[PDB]
């Protein structure tokens, strides 16, 4: 089980790499600057 | 502590009353241009005080029948002011925005307003020809209102063929009137080059669009107008050369 | 020039440029001259 | 985390003050109430993937992108065949790839020829890719076709298709597919500006074939392109078309007979 | 002659076939229900339309085009490669290979390329043919071996152009020639029949055009005139016809007079005068003469 | 390794080969306003790359009954480029100046010029009328000429009642055909005000004005130009607002 | 260095004596002068690559270089069909190569041979390589043909192309393309000096061809020389030919009808 | 990535080897004996 070999001197040749487990949800979810807590009400 | 708050930028200050959190954009401050990213030679300008403002455009009445406004944002500013004349003189451009949109209504007044940014928020023609001299585009008052706006026709498709349901997805806030009467949107510069000229190019563009219709018994006001506030955030100019309009 | 057809042979360039006058007058003739670059934009100056 | 998430065991709650099912929608945040702040959930161990929802598993496919006719006639010829390099001519890896606004990746075009009536005869081909600012080959038998410092790829019809890598060329630093604004200055008309939104920084040349031979051959070969997106990266996630295509650079939609999102029901108080 | 115009706008013929080597036949213009152009959304005329399938231009197009049946391969309309369809000034479109061009002199790139502002730009510096191509283009010379590359077909070369979106600047590789002295602004015409057209065919006449077109031929009886295209929309404007030897006016016509289509003059030194108004401005003129030895 | 310069300032360049050594008027740099001398309160903007730079105005036939030139030098740069359109919004303002007067001929012409600078130069009327509603006043297009120029009617008294002969006080430079052809002063912010606006006030002001006749014999070149060049060093600007035009 | 060049930040200076914007020409070398000693410049990291523009990676493309005819009639044949070995018949790869004086270099011939009407029968053929002093080969049956301590190499028209490698055999230490001399002494004419510039120290043999069978085979073949320079070495660099190529070993020009370098334009005093 | 590898005993029949980034560009640019200073005036 070996995909990582390249065969030419250019990179872009290769196949998919190792594969990235990075999730940031809170960029999309939680854009807010005040960090509402999870038990609390979100306006007082 | 939460529901007040005062944002002073420059020479101006706008307070508020009734107030949900401010939104900042995909989580990045409007910051300035590293030299690892940047590719121009020439030094640019930052006059930090004369064009990072909050500049307030005209207000528009929310009727019964409203369908909703937008705005291109680098379109706007560009004559209005040291801002306007500052990127009319020069080629290229790069800053962040900070956005304020006033609406407040009574406690018998209901309706609920949807203002979110849309980077790169292409107007699509309306028609069903295909043939290339006859198939409807858009003109340019309708592509870059100025500093008036534009109106929808079909805001169900958002203009553009997008559903309006499915956008919000993008930075966006709510204006419930039971709730608060302002929405506050920082978005930093987005875009796939550095710098950029604004004056032929807008990064994104601002949209309202009343989802809950205005409602009101006989005898309440009527005008309820749509006021919006724009601070350009972390400016740069470069490339001085003569002024051009358009 | 040699450097136009270089970039003739390629299609994508970058870096900056040098264009270098030579006045080969009289001794006794002097004289001031304005070489001037402009960036993108509208067309050749009217005026200078 | 190679796995979703794991759920924590919970219990019911008597008390004032704790609110987690009140989250407001007007701040423009999404709701972060949990199942474990709500009705008493137990102690799962969740092992399920989530490797195949990721961007690269996700744009691992190659679909049609171009279909490019080639006569060959004898009277009425014209012996080449181009074809302008754009993704918006196939409604399916459009909508695939239009729900972002800047994308950056790699490709491995791969080129399925066929004839009329569908045989494979050795016929050897010439695939070129013209750049953009290059001149284009006139002719079955022009000057270009020699391909001095010009990329090309010689392969017949018995043989497999062919299947090239192409790199990141753009000469901006990612791609986009909505360009608002206009590629040049001066007065802009309001009649038709068929000018708004043409963004110069996709115009990836043409692409042309030809077939090597001497005199003629009487055959009308169809090349099919076959695109397979790699080493993708995409920013600023956009909502997805919900309205039928008309046109290949311009996102235009139908003013009148609009389709609705979402199909009709016989009333609201009913879920069938 | 039979296309006094640059694209065709104004072509009454009985052409119902899309090519006459090598074309598909065009479909009747009543029985098109399907698309926005039929008999039964424009009566009396609107660019011509009853029960034929002739090849016209209702739209404001390039180039006039017909209605072809649809095989389920996209297209379902053609444009017309009419041969007796160009004006008189109009040579033809031709290829363009290289460095080599078909017209060896100036050249000039522009975001607003119409017909006219090549054709002026290569009348201001005295050249015999102009020329342009994909739009943004235009080509000065002098040669006469501008056909080095060959012959294109006139629906190949239906490129629109940028300035104005109704006229065809050439193409892709592959350039349109006009002569420079359609639009000009008077001249010594010695042909046997020619055509003269208004200051800015191509475009709509300017404000202030006032000219004198001159017309001797050595030794003709008498001459012969015609009005194929004639369009103002004003009474200020107005064309006039005087001859020289006494100077008198011969007829005065303006927009709200119909001048008749052909009459002879027994005169040999007619010459042509044109003031123009500031205030409203729609097209010019096409008149054609003749001259009978 | 003295009579060869070459001045950057921003992106252009002057190159010299008959050069005397550069002036620095009063010897005091033109700097930035220090925090004790300043008054304002507002931050004020230092484009830096846009307004620091060298513009050429137009050239002079220098001829042989020639009187002599004069300029307003806040009040010539106040409507070309990035530096004018950033005045005209702005109403404070202070930067210094480096100047450059370009004048060549062959080694067969003789004469010599007198170019200095004068702080607060004042346009006199002429005329011999005491009454004060017939006496004679300069014009707005005398007091500021703008990016054309104003000629001299008697240069012998600068046209303000002080002679010439006394004028070496100022900081000057001469410009003598047989020993160089040009003169370059660095004159900083000079001002009993720390800010003050670059439309109703000029500081100082240029003066050209030939002592020694042109001359020549019958073959020569007749054409001797008088071109100036200047650079806005150190420039600030205060108090944004709406753009004037006069 | 792999990156291009980075800009050191600079500002203004008012001061005499320092000159860098008057570099003298008359001395033959060039301007030195950058933008730091100039208008006001930033910091900025380039990392653009030069490794495109190197000698080996320019010169690595292979070009069209020979075209051989081979009949194979029944009545006015030949059999054979050689093709001396020379740079100078297309001008493309001429013009990429006649830049530079000296150069020095090894080859990857191949060569692609199709039909007159174009089809790939399985015919083989025979190339040889005949050295300079060896007897060419005369018919398609003749001695030479053994191929006996001389290389060859057997392909079939259905085969892919063949490629061989070769090596640097100038008996100078590299090649020239440009003699200022004459190849032997002797008394030289005022008429016609057909042997100007003429080098014996280019002339690689000769290259030829047959179709390995015993009467015949009515085919017209027609093979093309693609030759791929690898490994090369250049030497004081040429300008390069502004005017149409005239003759193959001679750099004859037009005396009358000149072409000039760059073309007209309207006026001196208008960039357009 | 392997390119460097030969199969024959002669070593024309290679591959591009590995690339010099020399660059002398001053034998062309000053190809003078005065060593002309960045800051002076060429002649004296
Ligand atoms: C040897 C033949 C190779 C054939 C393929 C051509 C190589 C160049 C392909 C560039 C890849 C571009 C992918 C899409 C680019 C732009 O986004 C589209 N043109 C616009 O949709
Ligand atoms: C087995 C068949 C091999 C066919 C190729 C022949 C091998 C010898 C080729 C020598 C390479 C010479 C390259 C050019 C040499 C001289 O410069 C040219 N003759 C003059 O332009
Ligand atoms: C075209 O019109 C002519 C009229 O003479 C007629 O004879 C012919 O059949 C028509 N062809 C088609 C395809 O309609
Ligand atoms: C259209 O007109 C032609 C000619 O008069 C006629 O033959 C045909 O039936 C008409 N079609 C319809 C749908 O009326
Ligand atoms: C004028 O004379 C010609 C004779 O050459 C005749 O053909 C023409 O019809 C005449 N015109 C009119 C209006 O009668």
């Amino acid at each position: 089980n070996f995909t990582n070999i390249n065969y030419y001197k250019d990179s872009y040749a290769a196949s998919a790499t190792r594969q990235d487990f990075t999730q940031d949800p809170k960029k999309f979810t939680q854009p807010v600057l005040d960090s509402i807590r999870e038990l609390s009400a979100p306006l007082n | 502590s939460d529901r007040v708050a005062q944002l002073t930028v420059g020479n101006s200050s706008i307070t508020t009353q009734e107030a949900a959190n401010i939104v900042l954009a995909y989580g990045e401050w409007p910051e300035y241009c590293p030299d690892t990213d940047a590719t121009a030679v020439d030094k640019p300008t930052r006059p930090d005080v004369s064009v990072n403002r909050f500049y307030t455009l005209d207000s528009k009445m929310w009727q019964e029948n409203s369908t909703g406004w937008y705005w291109k944002f680098p379109d706007v500013l560009n004559k209005t002011g040291v801002f306007g004349q500052n990127a009319q003189f020069h080629y290229l451009y790069r800053s962040g925005f900070c956005l304020h949109v006033q609406c407040n209504a009574s406690k018998f007044h209901q309706g609920a307003l949807l203002v979110a940014v849309i980077p790169e928020f292409v107007i699509a023609g309306r028609g069903s020809n295909t043939k290339p001299n006859e198939a409807p585009h858009p003109g340019f008052t309708t592509t870059f209102p100025g500093t008036t706006g534009a109106t929808f026709h079909d805001p169900y498709v958002l203009d553009s063929g997008v559903p309006l349901s499915q956008a919000l997805i993008y930075p966006h806030q709510w204006i419930n009137l039971r709730t608060n009467n302002c929405a506050t949107v920082i978005v930093p510069y987005i875009n796939a080059v550095p710098f950029d000229s604004a004056i032929n190019h807008s990064n994104f563009g601002l949209i309202v669009i009343p989802v809950s219709p205005l409602k009101y018994s006989s005898g309440a006001t009527t005008a309820i107008p749509i006021t919006i506030t724009i601070a350009p955030l972390n400016s740069e100019f470069g490339g001085l050369r003569q002024a051009v309009s358009q | 020039t040699l450097v136009g057809q270089i970039c003739r042979y390629y299609t994508q360039w970058s870096g900056s440029l040098k264009v270098t006058f030579m006045f080969t007058g009289s001794f006794m003739a002097t004289g001031k001259m304005l070489v001037a670059y402009s960036p993108p934009g509208s067309a050749q100056p009217a005026n200078r | 985390a190679e796995s979703a998430a794991n759920t924590t065991p919970s219990s019911h709650r008597l008390e004032t003050g704790r609110v987690p099912a009140l989250q407001a929608a007007e701040t423009g945040a999404t709701s972060n109430a949990t199942d474990e702040n709500m009705i008493e959930t137990r102690c799962v161990v969740n092992r399920n993937g989530v490797l195949e929802t990721t961007i690269n598993h996700f744009f691992s496919r190659s679909g049609l992108v171009g279909v490019v006719n080639l006569t060959d006639g004898g009277t009425d010829t014209t012996g080449y065949a181009t074809w302008d390099i754009d993704i918006m001519g196939f409604v399916q890896l459009r909508r695939k790839c239009e729900m972002f606004t800047y994308m950056r990746f790699n490709a491995e075009f791969t080129f399925v020829t066929t004839t009329k009536n569908g045989e494979a005869r050795p016929y050897m081909l010439q695939y070129m890719y013209v750049p953009p600012g290059a001149p284009k080959p006139t002719g079955r038998d022009a000057f270009q076709w020699q391909t001095a410092t010009n990329p090309s790829v010689f392969v017949k019809l018995t043989d497999p298709p062919a299947q090239v890598s192409v790199p990141f060329m753009s000469p901006a630093s990612a791609y986009q597919w909505f360009y608002d604004g206009y590629p040049t200055f001066g007065q802009h008309p309001e009649t038709s500006n068929t000018t708004y939104g043409l963004c110069p920084n996709n115009m990836m040349g043409t692409f042309a074939v030809r077939v090597v031979s001497r005199e003629a051959s009487q055959l009308k070969l169809q090349t099919r392109v076959y695109m397979k997106l790699k080493h993708v990266r995409a920013w600023v996630p956009r909502p997805i078309r919900s309205q039928p295509y008309l046109l290949k650079n311009f996102p235009n939609y139908d003013s009148s007979k609009i389709t609705n999102s979402a199909r009709d029901r016989s009333s609201i108080k009913q879920a069938n | 002659p039979e296309c006094f115009t640059a694209n065709g706008a104004d072509y009454r013929g009985t052409q119902n076939w899309t090519a006459l080597q090598g074309g598909k036949p065009c479909l009747f213009w009543n029985e098109t229900f399907q698309h926005p152009y039929n008999t039964l959304k424009y009566p009396n005329g609107e660019g011509g339309l009853g029960e034929h399938n002739y090849c016209r231009n209702p739209d404001g197009d390039v180039s006039p085009w017909c209605y072809v049946a649809e095989h389920e391969d996209g297209v379902y309309w053609k444009y017309c490669e009419i041969p007796a369809c160009q004006m008189p000034g109009n040579l033809g479109c031709y290829k363009d290979h290289g460095n080599p061009p078909p017209l060896t002199g100036t050249s000039k790139t522009s975001n607003k390329l119409t017909i006219q502002t090549c054709i002026s730009f290569c009348r201001s510096q005295r050249f015999k043919f102009a020329g342009m191509e994909s739009g943004y283009a235009c080509f000065c010379g002098n040669n006469p071996d501008y056909w080095k590359y060959g012959e294109a077909a006139s629906t190949e070369c239906n490129s629109v152009c940028f300035g104005d979106h109704t006229q065809p600047c050439g193409g892709d590789g592959r350039i349109i020639l006009f002569d420079t002295l359609v639009g000009a602004c008077g001249g010594n015409y010695s042909a046997m029949s020619s055509v003269v057209y208004s200051p800015d065919f191509p475009d709509t006449y300017a404000t202030g055009r006032v000219c004198y077109w001159t017309i001797r031929v050595p030794g003709a009886s008498h001459i012969h005139f015609s009005f194929p295209l004639f369009d103002i929309r004003d009474s200020a404007d107005m064309v006039e016809l005087l001859d020289g030897y006494t100077h008198r006016v011969l007829a005065r016509f303006h927009g709200r007079s119909r001048p008749p289509l052909s009459f002879n003059v027994s005169l040999d030194f007619v010459i042509l005068y044109f003031f123009s108004d500031r205030i409203n401005q729609a097209q010019g003129f096409a008149v054609l003469y003749q001259a009978v030895k």
